[PDB]
Order: C-alpha cells, then structure tokens, then sequence
RNA sequence: GUAAGUUUAGAUUAUAGCCAAAAGAGGGCUCUUCUGGAACGGAAAAAACCUUUAAUAGUGAAUAAUUAACAAC
C-alpha cells in the first residue's frame, strides 16, 4: 500500500562538511526561502498535489516567498522532491517604500533594490 | 596572424575588443584570387544550347520514341527516367497560371 | 555580388564533384561523407524541396577496410521474390563478386528514404580501382580528407623514425632469437 | 542595355590608361557535364578587377 | 490599411537587398590552387 | 538570424566562426589553467544592474 | 629523458593538437590598432550599405535600408510616423562589422524606421479534434499587423 | 500554510469499468484494500509506463522525459 511516509530525522541533520559546500552558516539562519516546482504533480498522490496549490507553486519555475519556519518547513518536507529551496539573500538590505518598485530578484537568490540595466562602469 | 581560421580563402579576419570591453570590432576585407592560382581561358573551341545538342545528339530513327528519348535524357542530367514522363490533365489543370514573385 | 540574377542563381545552386579515395578506409565513415554531400547538407542554401545534392566520386572502393570481424560477420540478404529465393552472403563473398557494393550499400541505407535518394544514387560515381574516366576527372573540383588515418607498417617507417623510438628491452647474449 | 559589354570595358580602362583586361579561369566545376559552372576573372596587371 | 489583399503572407520580411557581402555561392570558402590545378591533374 | 548571416554575409559569419573557436580554444586553456592563469581577452563578461 | 616522458605512440598523445594563444600583452596593442583603423573607415566613410540585427517585439530581423517588417501585433504608432530602433545587437558593412555584448551603444547605430501599414491578419482556422468534431466547432483568429519600413542604419565614429 | 465549509430550496444522470504499482486472501487467474494514469513529447508502432497547470497568434528562447549498453590468470 502505497502511503504518507515518514523521513528518519537524521536526514534533516547536516553534517560540518555541508555548511562548507552550501556555505551556510548554521547560526543566523535565512529567514525566507525561494522555493520553485521543478517537477509536475501528475503521477503523484493526492497529499503532494494539495499541498503544492496550499503552497502557491501551482506554475513551475516561478518562486514564491515563504517563512523558514518550522510549520511551513513542515509542509515543504511533504513535496521536497518536486520544489528547489534556495535561500533568499538581501546584499543591499530589505526594499523600503522607495526602492519597492526598483527591486529584482536574480537567479543567485539576491534580492538587489536597484536594477538599472545598465553596464557596471 | 592572431586569427584562429586561415586568411587564405574568404577573407582576412581580424578580431579586436574596444577598450571599454563593450564592443566586439571585425575587419574583413576580401581575399583575391591570385594570377598564378588561375588557367588560362581555352580559346581554341558557344552558347549553352549547342552543348544540350551534342548530349542529346539523334542518331537512331530520327526522332527518338519516349523510352529511349528519356533514357538518353536521365544519364545526361544524372537523373531517373520517371522525372521526365507527363502528367494528366487533373494536375495540368491545378497548376498555378500567375504564381507569387518575391523581387 | 554585383551578378545579374539569372547568373547568381547558377552559380549558387550550381552542384559540385568531388572526390573520396577508399584505400584502407571504413565503408561506414566513407558513407557519412558521401551521404553528407549527396543530399546537399553541406550548404547552407540546403532545402528538402531544393535539389541542391553534389556529384560524390568514390574511388578504391575495392580496398577498403573493416573493423573487427565484420569480413566474415556482416551479412547482406535479398530476396528474388521467388519460393526459396533467399540468399545470405557474407561481407567478402560480396566484395568478391562486386567490389563495389560494399559501399553502395552502406550509402543506400544512410540517404533519406524517400523517392528523391534514388535520383542521389545517380550523383553517385563507384569505381573499385583508381583509374577513372577522363570525362569524369575532369569535372572534379575537390578531393576531400580521408575520415581513417591509415596506420604505418613497419617497413614505411623510415631508418630515422625507429632510431628515435627507443629499445625497451635487451635480449641477453644468450639467446638463439 | 548595352551590347559587347567586353568592347565597353576596354575603351573604359584605355580611357583611365590601364590595360588591357586579361580573362583567366578563376573556378571550374562540372565542365564535361551539362550544367556546368564557370568563374572567370578579369586580370589587369596580375591584378584582379572583376570575376 | 492599404489595399492589398488579405491574405497568407508567405515572409515576415522583404528586401530587395538581401546581401552587402555576397550571396553564398559554393566556391566562397574554398581555397585557390596554384595553376588552378583540379585534384589528381598532373599537369 | 545566424542562417541569414550565413547564406548573405559569408564574411561576417567567417567573423563569428573565428570568435566562436577563439572563445572556445581560450576555455582549453583556462581548464587546464587551474584558475590561476588570466581570464582570457575574449571570455571576460560585461557585467549589468 | 624527464621524469614522466613517455615514447610517441598512437596514445601516447591525446587526439587533439594544442594550440599556443599570444600573449595578452602584445594582443592588447594589436586589438587598439585594429579598432582605430575601423573607426578611421567610420570617420572617413569608407562603406556602402549597412546591415543590422535588431531585436524588436519579440524576434531578430537582419535588417538594412528599405527593408520592409511585418509584426504581429499593434504597436500604438500612428501611420507615417517615424521611429527609432534601440535594441541593435549587430551593424555590419562590406569590410566590418561591430558585435555588441550584446547590445551596441546608442552613440555608435541609429536605425530609425516607419509605420506604413496598421492591418489584421488574413483569417487564421483553429479547429481542435475531439469526438463529435463536427464542421463548426471551428474558431477564426485575426490579429492585427504592422508593417515599418526601414528607412536608415547610420554609424558613427564613436568606437 | 491556506480558502473553502455547514445549512435550506430544486434537479437529473449514474448504480457492468480498463490498465500499471503496492498489501493481502482464495490457488496464473479470482476477489478485497491503497496510489496513479487517459500527450498533441518520449519508450519503434503503443488508451493505462515516463515527461507535461488551460486556451492563443509569432520565420524567437531556455528546458523536460528520452532503448540502449561497452573474453579470463
Ligand atoms: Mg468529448
Ligand atoms: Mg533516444
């Protein structure tokens, strides 16, 4: 019978070695996560399909905001197979009501509050 | 020389970034062909008619009959003997009187 | 650029001879070429619609080269269309009666199949040995790279070249070799 | 529509003191055939002006 | 509008000036030789 | 695009077969640099924001 | 013999020939000389017509002067009104051609064109199969056109 | 985290499934329980396996799955 399943807590432990190659720190943990359906929910159980519309991941590689909170996390661990997690990272800090409208989210997962399009210089 | 393709054929390449970065700039003049690379025309014996006729020459029956007639024709121009055969009136009539002309 | 139309029309779609020389060469990398030029997918004018294929002359064909086993491995089977009209030959019965139909084969079976690949075959000139017909020596215009580098025998290897390869080993005094 | 394109071109290069055009055979392809393809180049002073 | 027909327009584009450099011909890219010397010609 | 370029601007398109194998020959040698050699001319990248 | 020298054999070598790129210094000094003699042919006038790749709507059109355009779409432009072009990735003439990385300066291309026709496309038959498919289960899509024309590609020496 | 649910009023149709994968029970079928599926892409042709949020016009682009695999001391 093909049912809800249960993950060994250990998976979600890291190990000294991850923290190196993710390069995050597990003190001052991310507060917001980007997360992206990658994989389509056709073919797979019901629960997964719920959760990924409760989610807002109903269209794949658009990134949603979400709280890197236990009961959220909790709902992501159910459709971790067909999300990508990447943490949200602020360079230039949080958009105030100025810089609101300027703001870009880029593929590294940086948030920048001022887009130009313009050369470097 | 620094051009990673040889000059010798098409055209010279040569490949320069603009100092800000920004710019990608290309000079490619022409190459001509040199005067030792070329044959002299052979004056000695035309109009592309005469060369269809001697291909083409009749020789047996006078007029040759279909058959042999597209025979001759498919090895002259490397091609298949139905290439050259008609077609009824249903397609004959389908065909295009004025088709489009692009310049 | 500067032509008047009709001549710039000739010109671009004008179709090409060129020549393959088999000697020591795999039928299989001989028919990747040809079929490449019969087609005409060596121009960027190239179109399903167009006609564009080029003249392929193939020369050697009688001495090309297999890999492995495939002399006496590779079978080639036809059909009269009669009861009992079956026949299985091996790669060098056939190379024996034909020398040339080792090659045809593999280019039959490369080209598109459709009706215009035996217009192709036509553009096709086999001859088993070098010699060729002036007619079509002359219409050449390109010879084109062997695909197989052809390994050297030891008596082509110069007096210099094994100097400088060096002696691995010593054979002792003692030995009637 | 000009006729002997080759008679206008000699007195054109006479007029700019050049010589006479030498035609060669720049390209050849297919000449035994039917549908043969011929580039010709006109050289003056071993230089080429036209093909 | 203008008056031309309504119809399947068969290119996106027209020009009657395709090409600065030369329209592709099968001898652009292919190197010279010397006397014009057509592969296995002895001369 | 780059089969107008190719059939009209023979060229030009001999312009980008030469950056193309210019580039690409530039990233056999940074593989093979191990990262301390210097980015080469044509593989630096013009930044944006 | 070095350390680690093995004889010349069929693998002793890889396949490919490696190829010795010039030095950066000596290239620098080369790639100014090469640009200053384009922007000399620029200043000087040294070309005939100009070709360019254009990045317009949502496609790349090669480009050159009196080139008609057809777009799929309405554009918001009056008939006859003149229009610039912003997005160039490629301006090319006889001898030269300038790439952009991957858009060229504005100082460097200007390609201005007009809209010569506003119009709709010819009706266009959508018809899905489905049981019972029926001949007017069928829509029509019309779309409106435009047609620009273009009218110059100018360069300058501004490399 | 999310936007459904309960109740009142009215109403038909339906009440023979098919295949894949798990767990059982009769002993390959035959039953019961749980999950999934109904390409226009892929697996050769291929209802059921795999990739796939609807429907559009475009001579743009990044991708998914993707029948192939490299004889003995
Ligand atoms: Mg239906
Ligand atoms: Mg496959």
């Amino acid at each position: 019978k093909f049912t809800k399943s249960r993950i060994p807590d250990k998976v979600f432990q890291p190990k000294p070695e991850d923290h190196e190659k993710y390069g995050g720190d597990p003190q001052n943990p991310h507060k917001l996560h980007i997360v992206t359906r990658i994989r389509s929910t056709k073919r797979r159980p019901y629960w997964e399909k719920d959760t990924i519309k409760m989610l807002g991941l109903q269209k794949a590689h658009s990134p949603q905001i979400h709280k890197n909170i236990p009961s959220v996390n909790a709902k992501l661990k159910v459709v971790k197979h067909l999300i990508r997690i990447q943490p949200l990272k602020l360079p230039q800090g949080l958009p105030t009501e100025e810089t609101m409208s300027s703001t870009c989210l880029k593929s590294t997962g940086e948030l920048v509050v001022q887009w130009h399009l313009k050369p470097v210089e | 020389t620094y051009s990673s393709l040889p000059d010798d054929y098409n055209c010279q390449v040569d490949l320069a970034l603009t100092a800000d970065g920004r710019t990608i700039v290309c000079y490619h003049p022409s190459v001509d062909i040199p005067y030792e690379h070329t044959k002299p025309i052979p004056q000695p014996d035309e109009t592309h008619e005469q060369i269809l006729k001697a291909k083409l020459e009749v020789r047996k029956s006078k007029q040759l009959e279909q058959g042999p007639m597209i025979e001759q024709l498919s090895k002259v121009f490397y091609t298949t003997k139905h290439r050259w055969y008609p077609h009824g009136q249903y397609h004959n009539r389908r065909k295009k009187l004025n088709p489009p002309r692009d310049r | 650029s500067s032509f008047s139309r009709a001549p710039q029309q000739w010109a671009t779609f004008a179709r090409m001879w060129y020549l393959l020389d088999g000697k020591m060469q795999p039928p299989g990398k001989l028919a990747v070429i040809a079929s490449n030029k019969l087609q005409g997918l060596n121009k960027p004018v190239y179109h399903q619609l167009s006609d564009c294929g080029d003249h392929v002359v193939i020369i050697n064909t009688r001495h090309i080269a297999f890999s492995g086993n495939k002399w006496e491995q590779k079978v080639y089977s036809s059909h009269t269309g009669y009861p009992g009209g079956f026949r299985q030959v091996t790669a060098a019965q056939l190379h024996r009666k034909d020398p040339v139909a080792i090659v045809k084969l593999a280019i039959y079976g490369m080209l598109p199949k459709n009706l215009h690949r035996r217009t192709m075959m036509q553009r096709l000139h086999l001859f088993p040995d070098e010699d060729i017909p002036e007619d079509i020596l002359k219409n050449l215009v390109e010879e084109l790279p062997q695909p197989r580098r052809v390994p050297k025998r030891l008596d082509e290897y110069t007096q210099e070249e094994i100097e400088a390869f060096p002696r691995v080993w010593t054979p002792p005094d003692d030995f009637r070799m | 529509t000009v006729v002997n394109p080759m008679g206008l071109l000699v007195e054109e290069l006479k007029k700019r003191n050049i010589s006479a055009p030498e035609s060669r055979l720049t390209r050849q392809s297919g000449s035994t055939t039917a549908l043969p393809l011929y580039f010709v180049g006109l050289y003056c002073d071993r230089k080429l002006i036209a093909e | 509008q203008s008056g031309l027909d309504v119809i399947r327009i068969r290119k996106p584009f027209h020009t009657d000036n395709p090409s600065i450099q030369g329209q592709w011909h099968p001898f652009t890219n292919k190197r010279t030789a010397l006397h014009g010397l057509r592969p296995r010609e002895l001369r | 695009v780059l089969v107008d370029l190719a059939i009209y601007e023979p060229k030009t398109f001999k312009s980008l077969a030469a950056l193309a194998k210019r580039r690409q020959q530039e990233g056999f040698a940074a593989a093979l640099g191990d990262g301390k050699e210097p980015e080469g001319i044509f593989s630096r990248v013009v930044q944006y924001h | 013999y070095p350390q680690g020298y093995v004889p010349k054999t069929s693998l002793s070598s890889p396949p490919w020939q490696e190829v010795v790129l010039p030095d950066p210094v000596e290239e620098t000094r080369h790639h100014a000389e090469v640009v200053k003699r384009v922007n000399e042919l620029i200043a000087t006038g040294q070309y005939g017509r100009l070709f360019a790749v254009v990045h317009f709507a949502s496609h790349q059109w090669k480009v050159t002067a009196e080139d008609l355009i057809l777009i799929e779409n309405e554009l918001d432009i009056k008939c006859g009104e003149r229009i610039r072009l912003e997005k160039v990735l490629l301006v090319g003439a006889d001898n030269f051609t300038l790439l952009g990385k991957p858009l060229l300066r504005k100082e460097l291309v200007r390609v201005e064109a007009t809209v010569i026709e506003k119009t709709e496309s010819w009706p266009k038959i959508n018809m899905k199969f489905r049981k019972r498919k029926n001949f007017r289960k069928k829509k029509i899509i019309v779309n409106p056109q435009t047609i620009l024309r273009i009218n110059t590609i100018e360069i300058a020496p501004r490399l």
